[PDB]
């Protein structure tokens, strides 16, 4: 297969920066009839993907001129003059050339901000899950900048894995912040055998891990 | 106005197979090129295949091959895409992209809203809702961190609101994980320690599928 490979993973811009997308194909994609199908995408939050440039450089209907692309045989750049609020979201190159068409693993464009630390909250099982059999622990870790975070649970100093899920938010439209929720879900007969709960972030705001703790017996 | 409509969202357990489909109105399946894309999760895209309504022909990506089975009705004018031998790897959204021209006139480009498989036995089942309160109590003039804990549910979705709808800053709501087939969700709200436990924080869940509404207060431990 062609595989397309896209640079950089992710992209924080300003408002009116210039952005500058790249994608670079295993093989060459020009086909035999002489085009080369080399296309790119924009998914916003929620939304199908929709087409901006086609055959490397011809601007789709309706797409802005601040859109632009270029490229040789295997090298691509797909150009923003100056980014736009709506122009965040998660662009893909995509070749059409070759059978099995295929895209580029995406390149996300946000919004950079100051850094903004976890605010990073654990809560106990609550009575009613207890009384069901069941013992959930919850940390939250809201409103952070950038994305890039690692959550770590602790059960009396050691490391637990089973049980653990993770979800989060995407940037939020008025502070452009990341939030994230990790629950760890143990028996009611399992939290009863353990002492010390513990929620560990490591973010960039702060050089050792970020800990949040309880113990059951108060 | 051009239209592509794709089917609802569907709910199928695994080793059976669904079948998904995509209605264009507004031009002729025919005139065009029908290609299927699937999506994860917070993955990437992942192209199906190709096919040609008019004359039958398909292309697939070798990894659909055996998995993906693409057909269209011209009559009806809809594109149709089977997913067969299921599994959890094929819990993703699919989307139809109607596309052709590109060489005679103005290139068409337009896609379908997309379609959710969920690859799952559970029936429906109503959810627990449980309390987040702090552990330890809030120092003067800080935020506290309240939160909704939503488990054991299905389908999605469910929704989750706080005092009704009139607390609405400082609320973050995760979306929904599905594990051994049943649906987690939580939902937080940082308030002014001043506000908690002085006023009144409820967590409002509703859970359509099950007709299902729970209010739960948040009252300290
Ligand atoms: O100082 C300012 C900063 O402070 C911020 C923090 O403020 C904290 C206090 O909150 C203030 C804002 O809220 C005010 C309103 O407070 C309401 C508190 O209510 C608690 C009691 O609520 C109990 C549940 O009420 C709802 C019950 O509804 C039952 C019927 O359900 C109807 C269906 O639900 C809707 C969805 O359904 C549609 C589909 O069927
Ligand atoms: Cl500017
Ligand atoms: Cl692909
Ligand atoms: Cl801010
Ligand atoms: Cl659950
Ligand atoms: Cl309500
Ligand atoms: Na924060």
């Amino acid at each position: 297969d062609v595989l397309m490979t896209q640079t950089p993973l992710s992209l924080p811009v300003s408002l009116g920066d210039q952005a500058s997308i790249s994608c670079r194909s295993s093989q060459s994609i020009v086909h035999s009839n002489g085009n080369t199908y080399l296309e790119w995408y924009l998914q916003k939050p929620g939304q199908s993907p929709k087409l901006l440039i086609y055959k490397v450089s011809n601007r789709f209907s309706g797409v802005p001129d601040r859109f632009s692309g270029s490229g040789s045989g295997t090298d691509f750049t797909l150009k923003i003059s100056r980014v736009e609020a709506e122009d965040l979201g998660v662009y893909y190159c995509f070749q059409g050339s070759h059978v099995p068409w295929t895209f580029g693993g995406g390149t996300k464009l946000e919004i950079k901000r100051a850094d903004a630390a976890p605010t990073v909250s654990i809560f106990p099982p609550s009575s009613e899950q207890l009384t069901s059999g069941g013992a959930s622990v919850v940390c939250f870790l809201n409103n952070f900048y950038p994305k890039d975070i690692n959550v770590k649970w602790k059960i009396d100093g050691s490391e637990r894995q089973n049980g653990v899920l993770n979800s989060w938010t995407d940037q939020d439209s008025k502070d452009s912040t990341y939030s994230m929720s990790s629950t760890l879900t143990l028996t009611k007969d399992e939290y009863e055998r353990h002492n010390s709960y513990t929620c560990e972030a490591t973010h960039k705001t702060s050089t050792s891990p970020i800990v949040k703790s309880f113990n059951r017996n108060e | 106005e051009v239209q592509l409509q794709q089917s609802g969202a569907e709910i199928v357990r695994s080793g059976a197979s669904v079948k998904l489909s995509c209605a264009a109105s507004g031009f002729n399946i025919k005139d065009y090129y029908m290609h299927w894309v699937k999506q994860r999760p917070e993955q990437g895209l992942e192209w199906i295949g190709w096919i040609d309504p008019e004359n039958g022909d398909i292309a697939y990506a070798p990894k659909f091959q055996g998995k993906a089975t693409m057909t269209a009705d011209t009559s009806s004018n809809t594109a149709y895409l089977q997913l067969s031998r299921l599994t959890s790897e094929d819990t993703a959204v699919y989307f139809c992209n109607g596309r052709g021209g590109m060489i005679t006139t103005d290139f068409f480009d337009y896609w379908g809203q997309g379609t959710t498989l969920t690859v799952s036995s559970a029936k429906t089942t109503p959810p627990s809702v449980y309390p987040l309160a702090p552990g330890s109590a809030a120092q003067t003039n800080s935020m506290v961190t309240l939160g909704c804990l939503v488990k054991g549910y299905f389908p999605e979705p469910v929704t989750v609101t706080w005092n009704s709808g009139s607390l609405s800053s400082g609320v973050h709501t995760f979306p929904a994980v599905l594990q051994s087939d049943l649906y987690t969700l939580s939902s937080s709200v940082t308030v002014p320690s001043s506000t908690w436990p002085s006023e009144t924080v409820t967590c409002n869940v509703a859970h359509p599928a099950s007709s299902t509404k729970v209010d739960k207060k948040i009252v300290p431990r």
